[PDB]
């Protein structure tokens, strides 16, 4: 219960993450899914949920929220609509590329885990919605549900089970925001990427005005090997607020960048050395590092070195975990013009229906240009962090956060070489 | 200013004093009628930051 991160192969729950056996249905098949999936199902939906809740399963995108929970919220019966489940691909963020290589790779536990999430919830079928850019990808995964139905485990009769399931594949169109749990929501509708206000909740009105509750491709491809290995072994590994495996993507200056899974509050420095070997120059050379894809802010060396890779603990850090996307800069780098990639992204990315992303994400996004460029004073430092608050909790979805959440980043840890960079245009 | 410095002293004695020094009258000791321009201040609550006007 001390200092553990490092973990051996029947743990892997991502046994073919690297495309080295096989993707297919036989093949997979070896690998373990498929295997007692209707004495799963017709074992029960609340013994799923009560597997999930003693798991201690966090939603593995961004927004970290206790699953069991959340599934829960359409336990109820239905009062004359369907039920629908809808998988997320939309793997936008930057640095994150665990959903692709799950997506390919081995899209059955996605397959087997959506069937076994719907039927703990109620779900007449499900719409796998992956991004655009995927088009490959969406192809293997489309030939894995065809096998699928082939077989007899979708359909009129989902692997027996009195149950009869179907899953489809939405495909989107390039964009960030179709991500979030309600733009994605829409554009299944055929609309614009645009977030609803959150009330009303999906699971009393979703997709279709119909309940849904919106999941990661991770948090239900673990789904149906937890209910076949239990709670208390997903549970055991990992702190016990925020426990399990967890696919980790490693980008950016170090020498070997590369996705991995890893025991949950294993430190960032045994995951950077371990795998993924030493940063460019060695951890001295080490500048910051962003654990999350962009939605979080920086870590300045000083808490990495006692830093666990854990919601609780990157929290405690004035930071946050979203879908654990490890991003490292080594001091040769300059990190501002970095951040103001970030928000020159993700103005490009927002929708624009709610003010404080349109225009404040727009300001940033012009302030820290010219503070690149050193073109400004810093007595407007103060001011933009004002207006990263004002964007904050001001919005429908939490891209305004996830926009304003680095520049306090760099504000907080990295101010002085804005400073440095300022006087140096001022003098010249 | 120009008195003939005679009848100067026969004002300044029915006066009472000195009144050359003290004229009723401005020949060079006023301010000019162009000048430079100037730069005005600002004052408070342009601090550009921690300044909502529901504060003060
Ligand atoms: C009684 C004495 C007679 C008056 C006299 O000559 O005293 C002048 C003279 C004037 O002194 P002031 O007050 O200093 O003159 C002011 C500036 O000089 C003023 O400076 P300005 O820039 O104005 O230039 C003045 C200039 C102006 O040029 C003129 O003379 C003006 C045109 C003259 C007609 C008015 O010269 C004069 O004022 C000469 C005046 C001489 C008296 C003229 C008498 C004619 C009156 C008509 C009689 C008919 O007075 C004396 O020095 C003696 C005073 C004795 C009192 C005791
Ligand atoms: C702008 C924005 C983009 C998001 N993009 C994704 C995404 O691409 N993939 C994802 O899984 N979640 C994304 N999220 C978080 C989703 O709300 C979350 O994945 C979904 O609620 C499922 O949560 P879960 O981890 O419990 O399954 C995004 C949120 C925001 C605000
Ligand atoms: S924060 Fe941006 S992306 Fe989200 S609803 Fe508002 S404008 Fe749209």
């Amino acid at each position: 219960k001390t200092s553990f991160g490092s973990l051996k192969d029947e743990d892997r729950i991502f046994t073919n993450l690297y495309g080295r056996h096989d993707w297919r249905l036989k093949g997979a098949l070896r690998r373990g899914d498929w295997y007692k999936t209707k004495e799963i199902l017709l074992k029960g939906p609340d013994w799923i949920l009560g597997e999930m809740k003693t798991s201690g399963l966090r939603g593995r995108g961004g927004a970290g929220f206790p699953t069991g929970l959340k599934w829960s919220f359409m336990n109820k019966p239905s009062d004359g609509r369907p039920k629908y489940l809808v998988v997320n691909a939309d793997e936008g963020e930057p640095g994150t590329c665990k959903d692709r290589e799950i997506m390919r790779h081995d899209p059955h536990k996605l397959v087997e885990g959506c069937l076994v999430g719907g039927r703990a919830m109620g779900a007449r079928a499900a719409y796998i919605y992956i991004r655009g850019e995927f088009y490959n990808e969406a192809s293997n995964l489309q030939v894995a549900i065809r096998e699928a139905y082939e077989a007899g485990l979708i359909g009129k009769n989902a692997c027996g089970s009195d149950y009869d399931f179907d899953v489809f594949v939405v495909r989107g169109a390039g964009a960030y925001i179709c991500g979030e749990e309600t733009a994605l929501i829409e554009s299944i509708e055929g609309k614009q990427g645009k977030p609803r206000l959150k009330p009303p909740f999906p699971a009393d009105v979703g997709v279709f005005g119909c309940p849904t509750t919106v999941a990661n491709v991770e948090t239900v491809a673990v789904s149906p090997t937890i209910c076949r290995r239990g709670g208390t072994w997903f549970a055991g590994f990992g702190r016990e607020r925020n426990s399990g495996t967890k696919l980790f993507n490693i980008s950016g200056h170090v020498n070997h960048p590369c996705t991995v899974e890893e025991e949950m509050s294993v430190p960032l420095k045994e995951l950077i050395e371990k795998h993924a070997g030493g940063v460019t120059g060695g951890w001295d050379n080490l500048l910051a590092v962003i654990p999350g894809g962009s939605s979080t802010p920086l870590i300045p060396k000083s808490v990495c070195e006692t830093v666990l890779m854990d919601f609780d603990a990157l929290v405690q850090a004035q930071t946050g975990l979203g879908t654990a996307a490890v991003i490292v800069m080594d001091r040769s780098t300059d990190i501002v013009k970095a951040i103001a990639r970030l928000i020159e992204f993700y103005k490009h990315e927002s929708c624009g229906q709610c003010t404080p992303c349109r225009e404040g994400v727009d300001w940033m996004n012009k302030v820290m240009a010219r503070f690149v460029k050193g073109d400004a004073r810093p007595a407007e430092i103060d001011s933009l962090w004002e207006i990263s608050k004002q964007i904050e909790g001001h919005t429908i979805c939490a891209l305004g956060d996830g926009a304003a959440w680095p520049v306090q980043g760099l504000i907080r840890h990295f101010r002085p070489e804005l400073e440095d960079r300022m006087q140096r245009f001022a003098q010249q | 200013a120009s008195a003939t410095r005679v009848i100067q002293k026969l004002r300044n004695w029915a006066s009472g004093q000195d009144l050359q020094a003290k004229l009723q009258l401005r020949y060079q000791e006023i301010a000019k009628r162009t000048q430079p321009p100037p730069k005005l201040p600002v004052g408070p609550s342009h601090k550009l930051s921690n300044n909502y006007y529901c504060t003060r």
